[PDB]
């Protein structure tokens, strides 16, 4: 098994100096083996993906599946330590820059079938991480409009050479 | 009916990454004006359903340490009286309720 | 096809869904706030208002106690029905029940409402309130009702 | 007592050799030695000093001594304890795990009172810094430079604000 | 030049808001108690003259950033930007609230403020424009007015619906920038100092000093626009959501000047009204 998620928060910057901008915060947190499948984890993750701790909070609040709470707490947990240890001032200053869903180590159980033959179930585990940043979510990536759109077939016919000659 | 090849991992993104599957957020979420917790605007706030919940259950093992058994529902109105208040004219000729704490505030 | 059917299908049958819907209206008279799937809810809503209207109709009434027996399985209810409730809303016409909504139910995330009797003993609902008269779109059409008001 | 067990001490020369304990053990901390805190103070002494540093960069460095140090108290399988008043001059700067300062001023100088408890164990042992007592009416440490939320009681459902 | 001197009320602002904030050197710590119904106790450890309303809410959650138009600090409306002062008693007003008037005042003002801004710089170079003062005209009154003196040579020119769109376009251009509503107390003598080219501004400015006990006075920014404010005033513009340049109208007594009021109307996000609504509320508002 692997568990570098957790030594993610040991990393120690060097000193900024006084003349560069201030380093946002990133907090790493993770939940290991959770009896939840990681496909189903993975919807929930995405959900909450790149929103503000605020706000995939109050989604999570409401959502029904069960991985929901799961990450809720975990998200709580994030933000508990974010302001006990890593030093962010305000609780409501952090986004989920990163959300994934892990396989976990799983059990194997059989399954009885109609004629003496069975399958092999797979008690399914799954693990969860979090990336936490200090300040604003991101704004989200705009669409890019009919003139960037010209703008760009433009430049694709500009980068035309005369190919296959001197 | 068997499938006749495996769907590569390429299509199967496809097929459970469609925004048809992925969960939808929601924007009716709201602020409780009373005590702050988060609620659905047409739900009632979890915590708030949650306080009448707990004062209705100590009112009713009240009443039914009061009724003494099974079948003995009582065919005239029920007033609940906290610590400190009396029967009002009103509440004359009805059962009483007795509750060991201070009338919450919200209650009235 | 169910075009015009007003009734859902519940339980292992009709009979199965009368006797569903009897017992969540019994939990109703006795305790007066009764939580339940909502859609359990919202069918026995009718049949509550019924049961209100044929206590209205009197203890007297052989037909109205014909239906409370049935429909109270619990027969200590049917003196309530026609001497507490009954006498409560004389007064109304409608509306004795009141029904909203609830978080989904912690075991199955299932839709679940609370239905009560107006008027009961129990603790208020956190009923969800409009927004008061004295926010501004408000004071604004307050406005526009005086200036219509002044020109007639 | 001390003097019986050693036959080689001297408390006017104690202050001196007290200090420079003092300035390498927190040397020690600016450059993360603990092999060298182990040695320069006690195991009461390094977790006090170390457990809230962990994952932080701490910017110390001493200026001057206002006042020359002097012994105060001594007292005593066994141990003998020696208190050191210390009014000195010293800077700070503590940084986050991002390098953040979080304390303090790397340049400016502050005026320190202090109380050094020193400690020794009575064949291989030393003088080691023991703890650090604070008066009553010391003067408030320097202020935090982020605000901070203090939470009220998480009150249950059933409960209610008082 | 116009450019000239809004430069230099912007210079003067900026050298004001340096000399205050090194006023107070250093970090003091001032406790400020949550006195509001939810999350009742939570005090809060801020930088005094630093730390602000916003900053209690960006500690408590985002919600609260959100819905929150006024703090009242012991009992007084404050800016969700004003820099506390000292230790004491806050409590966050949103629009709806049980009794929202204070709310109401600020975001009215506010949006008068932005209905002044809009004036100063749609009209043409060649063209004077005074903006004399912005009246404390009720909600009820359905419309927010800004008085303003135009060029003698525009005495017999009245705004046209294109005009007045063209008005509302600029206001809503202000809305999209979202700019933060800059507050100062600053003492009547850098006031005038700011207002010395505008004798409205310098007799609103006399008026406010009279009315309060010291010379102390509520100088207000949206962007690069200065201002005396009545009050309090809302966070950003982006609160607007719904604003309309209603109408523009003279006032009876026109011998010493031309006092045209500009009449608007505005909503913000939390209070959104229909289409019809929204169009009822403009007819009532054009009066
Ligand atoms: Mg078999
Ligand atoms: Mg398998
Ligand atoms: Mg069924
Ligand atoms: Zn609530």
């Amino acid at each position: 098994i692997s568990r570098k998620w957790e030594k993610k928060n040991k990393i120690v910057y060097p000193p900024q100096l006084p003349g560069e901008p201030r380093r946002p915060a990133e907090i790493y947190h993770c939940r290991r083996q959770i009896k939840y499948s990681k496909d189903k984890m993975w919807y929930l993750a995405k959900l909450i993906r790149g929103m503000s701790i605020d706000q995939a909070l109050a989604q999570l609040e409401f959502n029904d599946k069960k991985g929901a709470k799961i990450i809720k707490e975990v998200l709580l947990e994030a933000q508990d330590m974010a302001v006990r240890d890593h030093n962010v001032e305000f609780r409501s200053n952090l986004y989920i820059a990163e959300s994934t869903s892990g396989r976990g180590q799983c059990l194997k159980r059989i399954r009885y079938h109609g004629r003496g033959r069975f399958g092999i179930m797979e008690k399914v585990y799954c693990h969860y991480f979090v990336k936490l940043v200090e300040g604003p979510p991101p704004p989200p990536e705009p669409p890019k409009t009919a003139v960037a759109h010209a703008k760009e077939y433009i430049q694709q016919l500009r980068s035309r050479t005369i190919v296959h000659t001197l | 009916a068997a499938p006749k090849n495996r769907r590569t991992i390429e299509v199967n993104r496809c097929r459970r990454r469609n925004p048809q599957k992925l969960i939808k957020v929601k924007n009716n979420i709201d602020v409780c004006p009373e005590c702050g917790h988060l609620k659905q605007k047409h739900v009632l706030c979890a915590y708030c359903y949650e306080k009448v919940c707990k004062e209705t259950a100590e009112i009713r093992r009240q009443i039914g340490k009061q009724e003494g058994g099974p079948f003995k529902a009582p065919t005239i109105e029920t007033v609940v009286l906290y610590t400190g208040e009396t029967p009002s004219e009103q509440d004359q000729g009805k059962r009483i309720i007795e509750r060991d704490r201070k009338r919450p505030s919200w209650f009235t | 096809i169910s075009h015009g059917r007003v009734f859902r299908r519940m339980g292992l049958g009709p009979e199965s869904r009368i006797h569903l819907l009897r017992n969540l209206l019994t939990g109703l008279v006795r305790h007066e706030r009764i939580e339940a799937p909502w859609a359990r809810v919202d069918e026995m809503r009718g049949y509550a208002e019924k049961l209100i209207d044929y206590g209205k109709l009197g203890d007297t009434n052989e037909r109205a106690m014909r239906m409370a027996d049935f429909w109270l399985t619990e027969k200590d209810l049917i003196p309530k029905l026609f001497q507490v409730l009954a006498p409560r809303y004389k007064d109304q016409t409608g509306g004795y029940t009141r029904m909203l909504q609830i978080p989904n139910r912690s075991l199955d995330r299932a839709k679940m409402a609370v239905i009560e009797y107006k008027g009961n003993c129990l603790p208020p609902l956190p009923l969800p309130r409009r927004d008061s008269h004295l926010t501004l779109l408000n004071q604004l059409l307050q406005g526009l009702r005086q200036d219509l008001r002044q020109s007639q | 007592r001390i003097k019986d067990y050693d036959a080689n001490f001297k408390i006017k020369d104690f202050p001196e050799k007290a200090k420079d304990i003092f300035i390498e053990a927190h040397l020690c901390l600016n450059n993360s030695d603990h092999d060298r805190l182990h040695t320069l103070v006690t195991e009461h002494c390094f977790p006090d000093m170390t457990w809230d540093i962990k994952y932080k960069t701490v910017r110390w460095s001493f200026v001057e001594s206002l006042e020359p140090s002097h012994v105060v108290q001594v007292r005593c399988n066994v141990y003998g304890q020696i208190t050191v008043r210390m009014h000195t001059r010293q800077t700070l700067a503590i940084y986050d795990r991002f390098g953040r300062l979080m304390y303090g001023q790397e340049d400016v100088p502050k005026d320190v009172l202090e109380y050094v408890v020193f400690e020794k164990q009575l064949p291989y042992g030393s003088w080691r810094m023991h703890t650090k007592i604070v008066p009553p009416w010391a003067p408030p440490k320097q202020p935090i430079l982020k605000t901070v939320m203090i939470p009220g009681p998480q009150l249950k459902p059933e409960e209610e604000y008082e | 030049s116009p450019t000239e001197l809004t430069e230099m009320r912007n210079d003067l602002f900026n050298k004001e808001k340096a000399r205050q904030l090194s006023l107070t050197p250093r970090t003091e710590k001032i406790e400020v108690k949550h006195v509001g119904k939810t999350d009742p106790g939570t005090v809060f450890v801020m930088n005094k003259n630093i730390s602000t309303p916003y900053s209690c809410a960006m500690h408590l959650s985002e919600w609260y950033c959100r819905k929150s138009i006024l703090a009242l600090v012991d009992g007084q409306p404050w800016d969700m930007y004003k820099p506390l002062t000292k230790s004491c008693e806050i409590k966050f007003l949103t629009f709806k609230d049980c009794d929202p008037g204070e709310v109401n005042k600020a975001y009215w003002r506010s949006c008068a403020m932005m209905m002044g801004c809009v004036i100063e710089r749609a009209f043409k170079d060649e063209y004077m424009v005074n903006l004399v003062r912005a009246p404390e005209v009720p909600v009820i009154s359905g419309a927010f007015c800004y008085d303003v003196v135009l060029d003698s040579k525009l005495d017999e020119w009245m705004p046209t619906k294109e005009n007045l769109r063209s008005f509302t376009k600029d206001a809503h251009a202000l809305i999209y920038k979202d700019l933060p509503f800059e507050t100062l107390e600053v003492e009547a003598k850098v006031a005038l100092e700011i207002f010395q080219h505008s004798k409205y501004k310098v007799d609103f400015i006399e008026e406010k000093a009279s009315q309060n006990p010291e010379r102390i006075v509520k100088l207000h920014r949206i962007g690069d626009f200065i201002d005396v404010s009545e009050g309090p005033l809302i966070p950003r513009t982006s609160i607007c959501f719904q604003y309309e340049v209603s109408a523009v109208h003279n006032l009876q007594p026109t011998q010493p000047s031309l006092i045209r009021r500009f009449q608007g109307v505005s909503l913000p996000v939390h209070l959104r009204a229909h289409f019809t609504i929204w169009d009822k509320l403009l007819e009532r508002s054009r009066k």
